[PDB]
DNA sequence: TCTGACGCGGC
DNA sequence: GCCGCGTCAGA
């Protein structure tokens, strides 16, 4: 084929044939010219030769090409590829109908929506947009319809909410590490080039806001839609397929909003108020009237699946913060009040989503989940955290730990040095003694914050 | 203080004060470029060595020497500008008088006849920048600085794996700068076996038998001889007691009578003082010790005549018989102790059969070029001229020089080929190390590891290129005719400038420079990097040299790599830290003279560095240098810790000395992890300049220097006042003082506008300072991008705060205030650059007119007659510059079309549309327009026109530069004439330019008068000309590449806005995503009302070890603060003496403070100028060791009037609420990177593919699909998904008819599925098929 | 091999290099010629050289085939052929055969 | 002790 | 080595201390890379090698099993028999303390 | 580099 | 008979 501006591009095989046909030719003038033995042998020689650097270069003198500096590549060469098959192994296999950019927050959107860019929709979902737009008569013909999408008036917009509306869409990250390296959902459109997900799967994906990028693939035909929708949506996997454990776990803003919630005080405000109902409780919460936190006694139906997943009420008295009372009033009626009677850390919630699993079912823990993840974030905003000089707290008796065994490392070196003691002695005495000093620094931080 | 420095002062924190000024940055690349082009008559470093070392060319046996004399670098016939715009590679021609000189066949010597040459040229040579950089395609490139090992011998061991039971068995590996390699290695049973490079494995005694030496010779130059005396028959030796070394007793051994040593008794120093007191010489020993030895020389058995005893051969009690029979008194048998002296070159010499040096040659032959029959001149020639060949055999001077130094000798410089000397030495070193007696060396040692820069490539490319046109030159030297062919027939510079531009641009080395900052672009220019020809490769090393040595101290900075696979490759070159003598690395060190340290600064190697004992920066220093503690913390065998007083000899510099630019300049690194120190400088140096450059709050001192370094900023070369300010010239009276008295004038800074940066950014300057300041030579005229204050102003400081705000600031992305967006901050600049290519085909000439068949009026619309965009037009992504059409008919459309075309009247035009649309999305103003048209065809109306407009541009902006400084000329012509006896009457009213043949009184009125009307004579003439030259470039006919006839060049200005999903960076390695960008009433506020701009998550604190942001952050705050305060003075005008007394003791602030205050400077312009200034928030000066401590800070934040927690109570700016627990406000320095989700954000729905593979690729410019890797088949597997799949696999990419058939389905609104035969499985059939391999698709 | 003896010797003369013209010039020549030989100068550079550092994809791999009509103009035509033959329906039998068979 | 070498202007040489 | 860095980021580090810190921070992140594109080929081995391995029938009708334990690794049962038998099909019956229960 | 198969060569 | 050595070959 010629390249632009007059060049000119050619295999090196069909130099390397070129070459070939000359010495046959050659070959075939030498035998009608009776050449003597000698050099009909030195023509067979260096027909051998071409031939089986032709075919696989490089069990030869590594016979390259004129001046072109590159060793030439033969058939074997063409087939035997790194890593694996050229044409069918990777890379790669590029595909039509994919796009790719940088993913963003997005924390209002639910579990199983994403933003999709405009843009991008635009440009894939060109077909559709056109045989609908002709199909409905919109549109007189697909010509016209190209140049009414390359407006882009109200009309596409229609057209893109049908689409829009029962396509499910597949994103895909890179490191494919297993399965739910590609997740199905359905596409939301949102201004910009930003792709949103869903916060909770952030986690799975081992995705971070620092400029990485997604892949976003096109389903085309029904099936293709039917199997995203039903096998690889992301709300059907929940479970890691490796162990029974949450995959879509919390990440960390839910975590540190519930501690806020679920931590228990001495006192603060509305200490030992008994109250007949939790909505009360968030009432008087809301006007700051009490705070989130207080040991309170709250009168709370739970309720049991003790009957084919019936209400079993039991009806009567709860010693518990105000906090925990509030997000009890989230969780759905057939959780124990005992998983959130305790503490509430990464530990408990995720044993807590198990549970849920296990005994309520999916649709509870999918919604409840969702539940979660906004409480947190709310009560994590009102709480306030933050990173000040003083909030790293130089334990008090630092410098003196420090000075001790500073003159004992001294001591045990200039005692090296004196010759009562190997190399193995002074390691374990070394490694030891620092050691237990570390660690006493460490539970001594520990006891004098934690009791402050 | 400096002019600069008058104008602002910086609070500047430290307790030490710096004593040597930063050195110029990039001395190195700009003098060692310098010295390559050098008249410098001797052998140094550069041309003239290289040419003398291959020149002069002798004639091939002809009698006819080619001789050189001197070069001269002819002045570059295109200057810059102009070179930049045709994209042409600027360099010089280098033309030298040589001369042939011809003897007779055969005079004795006696050129008869010469012939001399009018410098021949051999050749243009790219030069370099004064900013250091090369124009190769008028585009700015960098040539990175390569590290290598340096040559000499290397003593390495890579034991274990040596036999897998250990066996330590050692190597020297002998590597030139010129030449062939040599190794010397081991076996296990002690043989020194050579291996010339990695060919088969030789005895290394076969080399020294070649080189003319026996076997008895060498057991004689390597092994001490024994006396053995026979008195009256059996056999005795002469012992000396010292030789007993290490030796267990295997006889009786008595002496003048008594028996001292007993049989198997470790000789003690007793036993060997005994001996020595006693005087033994001679010891009866009994003919069993004997024979169990060797015998070194041939001992002949005297009677007869005949050998007997050979050269290294067993000796034997009966043999012993027939020695002393034969009448030898004196035997001579080895020292080989075996733990000292072992069996080495005993049984290397007996495992070579090899006798003679004509078999030594031989098998050297035959193993060098295995199987064609010895000749004794060819291998004989071969092997000399492998190591004794002056042309192929140099070590280097530093080779040389190293080489001695290794083995330990006061003389530098050797002769470049093998002496024997230096060989035999060789292998004594390395059977020392061997048993021993030497320490093995280290690689990854500074000492063993040289940089190479520009010149020494420069030489050794340009070398190459002599060497073949030697030969060249040569063969032509010895056919033809000597007399008539002059020098020059010879010569063709074609494969010169070839090769060396195969070079210069075809390199790793050479890479498009970064222009984004100064920062980017000095590092840039200080990188060092290890691959190329005699460098190491990125597979192959390996954790050795990668890792971090200790060397490297206040030497290289050990924090500033590329993050990628290339980590430990690079280091950059530190402060204050320069290359040696011989290209090596040195530091400065204070003296300290015992007790008082002392300020001389001496650059020492590695080596000298070992030596002494060289104090830390952070030691106390009271009144002449004195040290509070007697046991101070040094280093003297490059490890740390506690010595006393009385024995340092030196000290460091300073702290800074340590760390390069980038890392110094990130506040309180101390504070910081090195891990995101590392990360926040390497993105750091890719931030990219905004709309308006500011200043950071918290800076080091540095910020001046590394502005006045950079290349970008314009810098004052001669003294005085600003005459003229304009923007696009800075004009400058130069005071007096500086005043050239011969040839003057005034210094005029022409600007540089909006032109496309290598990132296709803003590179623009704009004027600082004001019409009629005095200011010094060397002063900051007009502040750079993103450069102000004379300070480099990489980016801006925001109001953060730290809280979570319902999960919008939940992993690393951003949240950020709308008023961010609104004071247009944060907004870049991109200038982007399109060319529209009219070529010639044979189907037809190309036009660029409007007259396009069927396209819509509005692309029309802004097209002129000619088809060109207009200049200024701001037109959309789609929309078409210029236009273009090409030849195109006999469509032989289908029945129903040509049908069509009759009913409809459907004119056919033989032209296609070519016309130059606008980018998918992009929009911007056309600032400028280029058009090229080779020379020959005929340029069109409106190319001829720009063409005048910019022609008389030149023009007239050109006469405005000749008549400013011809009315200056002019008006001191008429300051000195009316001189001399004032006449002004009379003087004003005659003409001008009648003052020539003026004249007056005869001092320096008279010689200056001459002086500049002859610069009136000089500057018309050299204008008159310096203009047609210029119209002889805009008039050539531009040269363009075969096959194009014309082609316009278009520069599109895309101002770009901040958007959701563009990437936002501080200096400490934290970053993120723009997630959404919310009002500024939907933040919190202080009490105070002032609402927050960006919310940033307290989770990202704890695991990222950076906590100086912190403190940053809120002296940060606290110096706004401070602004704020002042400002508040300012807005109520009090008086001048408040305000002053109030900044004094901001400047102040406690002691213990290099600062140094004023009253010095103005006591009220500058001062409340700067004032007004300093409203924005004070900029301060925190060094990064020597720094400002937390109570400091805190004292501050009283003065700042600020919570000493550095929290406020914060109101929720949606609800109104207060937070529980206040937090942390204030004022971090942010940037914004080149990572732009604009360009991040790419799709394709249909486009085109790929010519043999029929895989979707990007030639639409909406670039290609995503590649489906084995990794993603892997997961569809997981899932049951086996249709979606296969449509991916196939349908989707590969599959011909099907997807056109289901992009029918697809508009049908159809979803079935048609995989058909995928392409790539046909590729493997007919590959196979190409092959003798049948392979039949069966069906059954 | 008389161009590049010159080409050889012009750039040897001049200094700064050989212009096109001034060859041509020398020469008994018609001048045309050499730029036509100077187009024709290019050497067959490889299709299968790789790219700038050697990727996985080699010079073949960007060149495109632009033969192949798009599937958009192929539905165009199949709507524009259903059209033709709806009108073509409104004609008589024998007009309509006309225009069939012409 | 022919060391593989392939070079047929070698053997042709000879 | 035997002294450490006692400060702390709060506190301020000297030249020495970083010097000691790049070392093992660099060495690290060459460590994440250059062993995790090892693990992954490695990866890449395991899953080519065991690709084959599908479902074909619901049950053969094996009598044969596996006798499973809780990991008692020393000090405890750091995984029981419940978690490690959790989801299995059973080979027989199992009986309580009590023989035929 | 590494882990290794199969000759190849040598002992 | 098993062990370095040398060739061949996947990343
Ligand atoms: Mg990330």
């Amino acid at each position: 084929v010629p390249l632009d501006g007059g060049r000119f591009a050619t295999s090196d095989l069909n130099d390397l044939y070129r070459r070939v046909i000359n010495r046959n030719n050659r070959l075939k003038r030498l035998l009608d010219l009776a050449a003597p033995d000698i050099i009909v042998r030195n023509e067979k020689r260096m027909l051998q030769e071409a031939v089986d650097a032709l075919l696989d270069n490089g069990r030869r003198g590594r016979a390259i090409t004129g001046s072109n500096k590159r060793p030439l590549k033969s058939l074997a060469d063409m087939i035997k590829g790194k890593q694996g098959r050229f044409r069918q192994n990777l890379l790669g296999k590029r595909v039509d109908y994919s796009g790719r950019s940088v993913i963003t927050v997005g924390p209002y959107l639910r579990l199983h929506q994403c933003g999709l860019p405009k843009k991008m929709a635009l440009e894939l979902f060109k077909p559709f947009i056109y045989g609908k737009l002709e199909l409905r008569g919109l549109a007189t013909t697909i010509k016209a319809a190209k140049k009414m999408v390359e407006r882009e008036e109200a009309v596409v917009w229609d057209i893109l909410d049908e689409v829009i509306r029962e396509h499910p869409v597949l994103l895909n990250r890179a490191p494919t590490l297993h399965r739910l390296g590609i997740q199905a959902f359905e596409p939301v459109l949102i201004e910009g080039k930003a792709i949103q997900l869903h916060p909770l799967v952030c986690a799975a994906y081992n995705a971070d806001f620092d400029g990485d990028q997604m892949a976003v693939h096109v389903p085309l035909t029904l099936e293709a839609q039917l199997e995203a929708r039903a096998l690889m949506m992301s709300t059907n996997n929940i479970l890691s397929p490796a162990n029974g454990e949450p995959i879509i776990v919390p990440s960390q803003d839910v975590v540190l909003g519930l501690y806020y919630m679920t931590r228990d005080c001495v006192n603060a405000k509305g200490e030992g108020m008994v109250l007949t109902g939790p909505k009360e409780a968030e009432r008087l919460y809301r006007s700051g009237l009490a705070s989130l936190h207080a040991r309170v006694k709250v009168r709370i139906t739970e309720y049991e699946k003790d009957a084919n997943g019936e209400l079993v009420a039991k009806t009567s008295l709860k010693d518990t913060t105000v906090g925990r009372a509030i997000l009890w009033m989230i969780v759905p009626k057939g959780l124990p009040y005992s998983i959130v009677n305790q503490a509430l850390g990464k530990k408990a919630i995720s044993k807590m989503l198990n549970t849920c699993y296990r005994i309520l079912g999916l649709k509870p823990t999918v919604i409840f989940a969702d539940q979660i993840m906004y409480t947190g974030f709310a009560y994590a905003a009102r709480s306030g955290a933050s990173v000040g000089i003083d909030d790293m707290v130089i334990p008090e008796k630092k410098h003196e730990i420090i000075s001790e065994a500073e003159a004992e490392v001294a001591e045990i070196q200039e005692q090296f040095q004196s010759g009562l003691v190997t190399a193995g002695e002074r390691y374990n005495k070394v490694i030891d003694i620092w050691a237990a000093a570390n660690d006493r620094v460490s539970k001594a931080m520990m006891d004098n914050l934690q009791t402050e | 203080y400096s002019y600069t420095e008058k104008k602002r002062i910086r609070k500047d924190f430290g307790k030490r004060p710096q004593v040597l000024d930063v050195p110029y940055l990039l001395s190195i690349q700009l003098d060692s470029f310098q010295k390559f082009i050098e008249q410098d008559p001797e052998g140094q470093y550069g041309l003239e060595a290289a040419f003398r070392s291959v020149f002069p060319i002798q004639s091939y046996s002809g009698n006819s020497e080619l001789q050189y004399v001197s070069y001269r670098l002819g002045e570059p016939v295109f200057d810059v500008q102009e070179c930049q715009i045709r994209g042409v590679t600027y360099s010089a021609p280098l033309r030298v008088k040589l001369r042939l000189v011809i003897y007779e066949r055969e005079a004795p010597e006696g050129t008869v006849k010469d012939i001399k040459e009018q410098e021949v040229y051999m050749g243009e040579i790219p030069l370099m920048t004064d900013n250091g950089t090369f124009v190769i395609n008028g585009t700015e490139r960098v040539i990175v600085s390569q590290l290598h090992r340096s040559p000499g011998v290397f003593f390495d061991s890579d034991k274990g794996k040596t036999h897998s039971s250990g066996k330590v068995l050692y190597n020297a590996r002998i590597i030139p700068y010129r030449g062939s390699w040599l190794d010397f290695e081991f076996d296990p049973k002690d043989n020194l076996f050579v291996r010339i490079d990695r060919r088969r494995k030789l005895p290394a005694t076969i080399i020294l038998r070649a080189l003319n030496y026996t076997t008895e010779q060498i057991l004689d130059l390597f092994f001490e001889k024994v006396i053995f005396e026979i008195r009256d028959n059996k056999l005795q030796m002469e012992l000396v007691p010292e030789r007993l070394r290490g030796e267990t007793a295997s006889f009786d051994i008595e002496a003048n009578g008594k028996v001292y040593v007993e049989k198997g008794r470790r000789i003690t120093a007793r036993h060997i003082r005994q001996l020595e007191k006693d005087d033994v010489k001679l010891i009866e020993v009994p003919v069993e010790y004997i024979a169990g030895k060797v015998v070194a020389k041939d001992y002949i058995d005297e009677s007869t005549g005949e050998l007997i005893c050979a050269a290294n051969m067993e000796l034997s009690l009966d043999l012993l018989a027939k020695l002393s029979q034969s009448g030898h008194k004196r035997i001579e048998t080895l020292f080989t102790n075996d733990l000292d002296h072992g069996p080495y070159i005993s049984e290397t010499l007996r495992v070579d059969p090899t006798n003679d040096r004509l078999s030594a040659l031989v098998e050297i032959y035959r193993m060098m070029r295995p199987g064609e029959p010895p000749t004794r001149e060819a291998a004989e020639s071969l092997f000399e001229n492998l190591f004794f060949s002056e042309d192929r055999y140099d070590l280097s001077a530093v080779g040389r020089m190293k080489f001695n130094r290794s083995l330990l000798r006061e003389e530098i410089e050797g002769s470049g080929i093998l002496s024997k000397d230096d060989i035999i030495d060789v292998m004594k070193k390395l059977i020392d190390i061997r048993n021993g007696k030497g320490e093995v060396d280290d690689i990854d040692h500074l000492g063993n590891r040289r940089i190479r820069s520009v010149g020494e490539m420069a030489e050794n490319q340009f070398r190459v290129g002599l060497v073949r046109v030697e030969r060249a030159v040569k063969e032509r030297l010895s056919l033809g005719d000597l007399d008539t062919l002059m020098p020059q027939d010879m010569i063709n510079a074609k494969p010169i400038s070839a090769a060396v531009k195969e070079f210069f641009g075809s390199s790793q080395l050479s890479q498009f420079m970064d222009q984004n900052n100064p920062l980017s672009e000095i590092t840039h220019k200080r990188r060092i990097s290890a691959l190329g020809p005699g460098g190491l490769t990125r597979e192959r090393a390996g954790f050795e040299v990668r890792d971090v040595h200790p060397t490297h101290y206040g030497r290289v900075c050990p924090i500033e790599t590329p993050e990628g696979p290339n980590i430990g490759l690079i280091n950059s070159l530190s402060v204050y830290a320069q290359t040696n003598e011989y290209g090596f690395l040195e530091t400065p060190y204070r003296k300290v003279t015992d007790g008082v340290v002392t300020d001389e600064i001496h650059y020492l190697s590695a080596i000298e560095e070992g030596n002494y004992v060289i104090a830390q920066a952070n030691s106390n220093l009271d009144e002449e240098g004195h040290f509070v503690e007697d046991l101070v913390t040094c280093r003297s065998k490059g490890e740390s810790s506690l010595f006393s007083r009385d024995q340092v000899d030196y000290m460091d510099v300073s702290t800074q000395q340590v760390v390069s630019v980038g890392a110094s300049l990130i506040p309180f690194l101390e504070h910081d992890d090195a891990n995101r120190a590392l990360m926040g400088a390497n993105m750091q140096r890719q931030a990219v300049p905004t709309l308006r450059a500011d200043k950071p709050l918290v800076g080091t001192g540095m910020e001046r220097a590394v502005a006045v370094d950079s290349g970008v900023t314009a810098v004052a070369k001669r003294g005085g006042v600003v005459q003229y300010v304009d923007a696009s010239r800075i004009v400058i009276k130069v005071n007096e003082d500086e005043m050239y008295p011969g040839e003057a004038g005034i210094d005029i800074y022409n600007l540089t506008k909006y032109t496309r940066s290598n990132q296709n950014t803003c590179i623009n300057q704009m004027p600082c300072v004001s019409l009629g300041e005095p200011v010094e030579r060397g002063d900051v005229l007009a502040d750079g991008p993103s450069t102000d204050l004379g300070e480099l102003a990489l980016g801006q400081n925001m109001r953060v705060a730290f809280m979570p705000w319902n999960g919008y600031n939940f992993e690393d992305s951003i949240l950020v205030s709308e008023r961010v967006v609104q004071e247009d901050r944060f907004t870049t600049i991109h200038i982007q650059e399109l060319a529209c290519v009219s070529r010639d085909t044979k189907l037809g000439p190309e036009e660029i007119t409007a007259d396009i068949p069927n396209v819509g009026e509005a692309a029309l619309s802004k097209l002129d007659e000619s088809g060109i965009v207009y200049i200024g037009a701001e037109v959309t992504g789609g929309d078409i510059l210029v236009g273009k059409v090409t030849p195109k008919g006999e469509t032989q459309l289908t029945p129903e079309e040509k049908l069509l075309r009759a009913i409809f009247g459907e004119k056919a035009s033989d032209v296609k549309d070519s016309s130059l649309r606008v980018p998918n999305g992009v929009s911007g103003t056309v600032i400028d327009v280029q058009v090229f048209t080779r020379d020959g065809v005929e340029k069109d109306k409106r190319a001829l026109e720009i063409e005048e407009m910019q022609l008389k541009q030149a023009k007239k902006d050109l006469s405005e530069e000749l008549q400013i400084l011809e009315a200056g000329l002019f008006s001191r012509i008429r300051a000195v004439l009316v001189a001399g006896g004032v006449e002004a009457e009379k003087l004003d009213k005659l003409p001008r330019d009648r003052w020539l043949e003026l004249g007056l009184t005869d001092e320096e009125k008279q010689n200056q008068l001459e002086q500049l009307a002859e610069q009136y004579d000089e500057l018309k003439h050299e204008f008159e000309k310096k203009l047609e030259a210029k119209r002889r470039k805009i008039t050539q006919g531009d040269d363009l590449a075969p096959g194009v006839l014309k082609i316009v060049k278009v520069y599109l200005a895309v101002k770009r806005r901040i958007q959701p999903g563009d990437k936002m960076a501080g200096r400490h390695g934290n970053k993120g995503v723009i997630s959404k960008i919310n009002p500024i009433e939907d933040m919190p506020y202080d009490e105070n009302g002032t609402p927050v701009d960006i919310v940033l998550n307290p989770l990202g604190v704890p695991s990222r070890m950076n906590i100086g942001q912190i403190l940053e952050t809120h002296l940060g705050m606290a110096a706004k603060g401070i602004g704020d305060k002042i400002n508040a003075m300012l807005k109520q005008q009090q008086e001048v003496a408040k305000l002053r007394e109030f900044i004094q003791r901001a400047y102040d602030l406690g002691a213990d403070v290099r600062q140094k205050v004023d009253l010095s400077t103005f006591s009220d312009e500058e001062v409340m100028r700067l004032a007004e200034n300093l409203r924005k928030g004070m900029p301060i000066a925190t060094p990064v060791f020597d720094g400002a401590k937390e109570a400091e800070i805190k004292e501050l934040l009283k003065l700042g009037d600020l919570p000493t927690s550095g929290q406020i109570r914060l109101y929720d700016g949606r609800t109104g609420e207060q937070f529980e627990r206040p937090v942390t406000v204030g004022y971090m320095y942010m940037l914004k990177l080149n990572h732009l989700v604009d360009d991040k954000m790419h799709a394709r729905s249909t486009g085109s593919y790929s010519l043999v593979t029929q895989q979707p690729l990007g030639g639409k410019a909406q670039f290609g699909g995503q590649r489906f890797g084995e990794m993603e088949v892997w997961a569809l597997e997981a899932y049951g998904a086996a249709y979606t799949l296969q449509e991916m696999l196939t349908v989707k990419s590969d599959d011909v008819n099907g997807r056109t058939k289901m992009y029918k389905n697809i508009v049908d609104g159809n979803h079935q599925m048609e995989p058909g035969m995928p392409e790539s499985f046909n590729v493997l059939l007919k590959e196979i098929r190409s092959l003798g391999i049948n392979i039949e698709l069966e069906d059954e | 091999n008389k161009l590049n003896r010159i080409s050889r010797q012009m750039l040897q003369e001049m200094g700064r290099e050989p212009t096109p013209e001034e060859l041509a010039e020398r020469m008994l020549m018609p001048e045309d010629k050499i730029r036509k030989v100077l187009k024709i100068a290019k050497e067959p550079i490889s299709m299968e050289t790789p790219i700038g550092d050697d990727e996985d994809s080699h010079l073949g791999d960007f060149i495109e085939d632009t033969t192949l009509e798009l599937p958009l103009d192929s539905a165009t035509t199949e709507s524009l052929r259903a059209a033709t033959h709806d009108v073509l329906a409104g004609l008589t039998a024998r007009e309509a055969k006309v225009l069939r068979m012409r | 002790e022919i060391g593989r070498t392939t070079d047929p202007v070698r053997m042709y040489m000879r | 080595i035997e002294t450490p860095i006692t400060a702390n980021f709060r506190e301020g580090l000297n030249v020495l201390q970083y010097f000691i810190s790049t070392h093992g921070a660099r060495k690290g992140l060459a460590d994440t890379a250059l062993k995790t594109a090892n693990s992954g080929y490695l990866t890449r081995r395991l899953v080519d090698v065991a690709q084959d391995l599908v479902v074909t029938e619901d049950d053969c009708g094996t009598h044969e099993g596996i006798m499973m334990t809780p990991v008692i690794e020393g000090g405890d049962v750091k995984e029981p028999l419940r978690d490690r038998v959790l989801g299995r099909v059973t080979a027989e019956d199992v009986l309580k303390p009590g023989t035929a229960d």
